[PDB]
RNA sequence: CGAAGAACCUUACCUGGCCUUGACAUGCUGAGAACUUUCCAGAGAUGGAUUGGUGCCUUCGGGAACUCAGACACAGGUGCUGCAUGGCUGUCGUCAGCUCGUGUCGUGAGAUGUUGGGUUAAGUCCCGUAACGAGCGCAACCCUUGUCCUUAGUUACCAGCACCUCGGGUGGGCACUCUAAGGAGACUGCCGGUGACAAACCGGAGGAAGGUGGGGAUGACGUCAAGUCAUCAUGGCCCUUACGGCCAGGGCUACACACGUGCUACAAUGGUCGGUACAAAGGGUUGCCAAGCCGCGAGGUGGAGCUAAUCCCAUAAAACCGAUCGUAGUCCGGAUCGCAGUCUGCAACUCGACUGCGUGAAGUCGGAAUCGCUAGUAAUCGUGAAUCAGAAUGUCACGGUG
């Protein structure tokens, strides 16, 4: 059922989030670094929303480009968090670490940034649909050509597992030529676990 | 010279970054030669609790690529190695 | 469990702790030119070590999950954490093919 | 010159066939033709495009074939020599298009698929 | 099995609880959980309490028991 | 059932120069053992030339046409009564019926020296005392008891 | 069938031995650097000895680092709920459908579009028409195989050239095969007939390929409160001097029976012996483990070469040639079982795999029934990989003959 919309297009649309060659004797000693970096960084940057954390390995050290749509929260008073983490990313990843920060201008057209706001609204006890009818039209005044948002879970009920489904525009999924974003962020309410899926469709080719 | 990377939109696009940037400095470097390709299939099971006949199988590639100088007189590419390494290319040197 | 990862963490210490004498005690026995008197007292030093030093007691579990079955050694991941981490573009050079 | 180069592939085989004027010199991998293909009907199948175009006595034939199976190499020569005979002209083109010799046989082996056991055989249920 | 390069097998704590326990002769059974070791002509005629799995059972050592290990003389599974 | 089936052709017999014998050779081959089955068909061909002075192709040409039948039944059920209808055997089909009957009775001949089993089968059918000829004519007798059902509820 | 590997470990269960802020997290109070102790008791857990070590940054005050004890919150749970749920997969089904906007008809639930004629693998198209449009799907976009062209020549390649010890061995060559990058080629294009001449259909030429060339990935709205709380994540509920931890042995491999898949066989399209011919694909510096060498044989020595188109794994088997075998429960078949060995591992008793020697069974093509497959396909013969100290008749994968 609906094979993951990145794993079919690694190639014709998108590329990896981490590029580095490794021998067969060190391949599984760089993965375990790069997988507990991403669990570390998102638990620290719970605010100052983060979409993508890329990692390059040049000759013998590192490079990391953390993407936020609000860089001023992370770079606060000239890198009081930047040099503080750069001391302490080396303690998990023994090479010296670079940290680079870009902007995510138009923050309402990347799926991770959108779906983090859905968990925020649905844990403030906002209505399950008034939160989302406004979170699609706002992401259609500027930008995209199609948006699907599925909201599944407890949805407040007693024994209820309904799925909200609202769509606008055009979203293909069996065209490999197209360009689709995808993100699943969850939510822990005072009862039940709500999972949210987002399918922002940018332009094709 | 021998090169190892993971996608042909880097490693066969960095040879021109070496062939042009060494033949400019006088020394003759011939055309690069392809090698056979590493191919490794990984068939993994997909269901958490068991249903065996649903599977999924991947493949990891490794492209190789060999250069060939004629007259070694340039240490220009020795300084221009951090330029010619970009993201995932490894270069072992065989300066023939 | 979590108490079960912890007891198979210290097995990896005790194997990598001694790790050199047991090469020597198995260098003595394996020689055809070795004398059995030099072999018989070498048998004494093996069995008086704690038995959690051999590699056969060691069990390569998944590093992020801990599940025993479904482990690969070209990665460090399980059978079902490897799929979720590969669809998100993390593992470099890995695609689907035919 | 008069040396003519002919290649031909069938069932993962590959045959270098050289063709030049001579007197019945049929040699393959420094072996005679009757000695190389041991006890099969394909000893005559390599001659079938040759005796169709009435040139069985008028050429030297030097063949080097690699890979493939036993009777798959014999088909590689038969496809291989037909490409070498049509370097001359297209007089024998219609004599071979009608004969069904020029087209390379595309039928290659098929891969094992999951759930199945062979390429298409699947286990028995009840 | 257990090829003749590495000839015998016996356990270390069992050996000192037998070879010294020969010097004061058979007035007690030997209670031992070990089952991986053979019996030897240094031990002909003793009394061993081999661990069943939930108790110890006595063993009358004879002269023609020499090659076989202790495991063939303790039970495992009942099947009444 | 859209009609699909095209035609594939096998016609190769260089050491004798024949066409019917090559198609007959395919009904003897088991599991792709072609070179084994090739020397048995020639092995039962030369014993006929050892037996009869005539060219043993014509013995094989005669032995087909005394095993090959003319009409046969076809149990087309009306949907409430099981009927059988004697039908005219198509001229393309009637070659393979004899060649398939011939081999299956050779395997139960019960002799020694396997090429002698098939040798005796091709000798009898130039006369009519073969078990394939007796199996031919018995099915011929089944059609005339069936001949009442030739057109009517057929 | 989770299980891509149960001798112990894994392992949850059983019998005991043994712990109580705990194997682990944070906060508190003291204590010492950490370390090394090469020792006995004990099945071990553990308990007690135990030469030694005395760091490290110093506002020189100490700090941080580790290790030991005390006490509190607690830690922990493979305990119940898959009908409290997220996540992830099966299924109908790769089946051709499933819906919306505006409009009109109907008191209303509805309906129309989406029906009719033709046609298609196809809700694919054409002509029609109170509906006009739009989305999801189908098609194409992707991969691979088959033809040719360009760019490229070592470790690959040998047509031309000498060389040779006759091995591309060597000089050499860039013709080639091969390898892999980038391209062209196929569109009912063209010919004829057929249809409303309109989609299309039947023939035809050319062409490596002819009518989605062959294969693969790609499974719509949904269904079965289908499955999983034991992969992981979580609401609640219980245990918290044990439903949690620690260590030995045992166990999951027991055994009148019944059912499911799978392998050999039942012979002469065979069985042995002696020669002899041709593959793809893949793994290997915590490894492969050659030559020589000793063994009836599995192997033991021996240590090269090797970080890989180089070195090793590594000998493809069926086929072919000659011989015997005369259709006999057998020069068939190999289960069982006695004896003797090697290999891994601390350890082959319950419980490993192979080797030698001996013994030789049932089985003479198998009821009612019942399943797989339309072409490089069924059928038959080998080879490799993952998991892995050791251990495949299974799983995945590649080729022969056809
Ligand atoms: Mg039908
Ligand atoms: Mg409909
Ligand atoms: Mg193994």
């Amino acid at each position: 059922q609906k094979v993951h919309p990145n794993g079919i297009r690694l190639g014709i649309v998108k590329e990896h989030t981490s590029v580095w060659y490794a021998d067969r004797k060190n391949y599984a000693d760089y993965l375990f670094a790069d997988l507990k970096v991403r669990e570390y960084l998102q638990d620290k940057l719970k605010s100052a929303s983060v979409s993508r954390i890329d990692i390059h390995r040049p000759a013998q050290t590192a490079r990391i480009t953390i993407h936020t749509a609000r860089p001023g929260i992370v770079i606060g008073k000239k890198g009081e968090d930047v040099e503080k983490l750069r001391q302490d990313l080396t303690k998990q990843m023994g090479v010296p670490v670079h940290i680079n920060i870009e902007e995510i201008r138009k923050p309402e057209l990347d799926a991770m940034l959108v779906a983090q706001s859905v968990a925020q609204q649905l844990e403030r006890r906002v209505m399950f649909r008034r939160a989302m009818k406004r979170a699609v039209q706002n992401a259609m005044r500027i930008g995209a050509k199609g948006i699907k948002i599925q909201v599944s879970g407890r949805l407040g009920g007693a024994e209820i597992a309904r799925t909200e489904w609202y769509r606008e525009g055009r979203v293909p999924l069996h065209t490999l030529r197209a360009d689709i974003d995808y993100a699943t962020y969850e939510a822990h309410t005072t009862y039940g676990v709500i999972g949210v899926k987002v399918w922002i469709f940018k332009g094709e080719v | 010279i021998r090169l190892k990377a993971f996608d042909h939109r880097l490693i066969d696009q960095s040879t021109q970054e070496i062939v042009e940037t060494a033949k400019r400095t006088g020394a003759q470097v011939r055309g690069p030669i392809p090698l056979p390709t590493r191919k490794e299939r990984f068939t993994v099971l997909i269901s958490p609790h068991v249903n065996k006949d649903a599977r999924d199988q991947y493949e990891i590639r490794t492209h190789k690529r060999v250069l060939d100088i004629v007259q070694p007189t340039d240490k220009t590419v020795d300084a221009l190695m951090k330029l010619d390494l970009a993201a995932g290319v490894e270069v072992q040197i065989s300066l023939g | 469990k979590e108490s079960m990862k912890n007891r198979e963490l210290k097995r990896q210490l005790t194997v990598a702790k001694y790790a050199k004498k047991r090469a020597e005690l198995k260098a003595i026995i394996a020689n055809p030119n070795s004398s059995a008197e030099e072999r018989w007292n070498a048998q004494v030093a093996l069995q008086k070590q704690p038995r959690d030093a051999s590699a056969s007691r060691l069990r390569n579990r998944c590093r992020l999950t801990g599940r025993p079955h479904g482990f690969y050694r070209k990665f460090g991941l399980s059978r079902n954490k490897l799929r979720e981490a590969a669809m998100r573009g993390d593992v470099p050079g890995l695609v689907k093919a035919s | 010159a008069t040396q003519n180069y002919g290649t031909g592939r069938r069932k993962t085989a590959t045959a270098r066939v050289f063709l030049r004027p001579g007197t019945g010199k049929i040699s393959i991998n420094n072996r005679g033709l009757d000695q190389f293909f041991g006890r099969e009907t394909a000893r005559m199948v390599v001659r079938q495009p040759l005796e169709l175009t009435e040139t069985v006595e008028k050429f030297d034939i030097f063949v080097t074939v690699v890979g493939g199976g036993v009777s798959g190499q014999a088909g590689a020569i038969r496809h291989g020599i037909t490409r070498a005979l049509i370097e001359y002209d297209e007089t024998l083109r219609s004599s071979l298009r009608k004969a069904g010799y020029v087209t390379r046989d595309a039928r290659e082996v098929e891969r094992k698929k999951v759930g199945l056991r062979k390429a298409r055989k699947r286990p028995q249920y009840s | 099995p257990r090829s003749l390069k590495k000839g015998p097998f016996i356990d270390l704590h069992l050996l000192k609880k037998v070879e010294v326990a020969v010097e004061k002769n058979d007035r007690k059974p030997i209670k031992t959980w070990s089952r991986r070791s053979m019996i030897l002509p240094h031990m002909v005629g003793l009394t061993i309490a081999v661990h069943n799995g939930r108790q110890h059972v006595p063993v009358l050592v004879n002269e023609d028991m020499v090659g076989h290990k202790l495991g063939e003389f303790a039970a495992t599974r009942t099947y009444r | 059932r859209r009609r699909v089936a095209a035609k594939r052709e096998v016609l190769a017999d260089p050491k004798y120069g024949s066409q019917i014998l090559a198609k007959f050779m395919n009904h003897v081959m088991e599991s792709g053992k072609k070179a084994v089955a090739e020397r048995i068909v020639y092995g039962a061909l030369d014993k006929v030339k050892e037996r009869g002075k005539a060219d043993p192709l014509e013995t094989f040409e005669k032995a087909l046409d005394a095993i090959a039948p003319l009409v046969e039944v076809k149990s087309r059920r009306v949907g409430g009564a099981t009927y059988q209808v004697p039908v005219e055997v198509r001229p393309s089909r009637r070659n393979a019926l004899a060649m398939r009957w011939l081999v299956d009775f050779a395997r139960k001949r019960g002799e020694k020296s396997m090429a002698l089993r098939l040798a005796g089968e091709l000798l009898d059918a130039a006369e009519g005392k073969g078990a394939a000829v007796k199996k031919r004519e018995d099915v011929h007798r089944m059609a005339e008891a069936n001949k009442a059902f030739s057109h009517y509820r057929f």
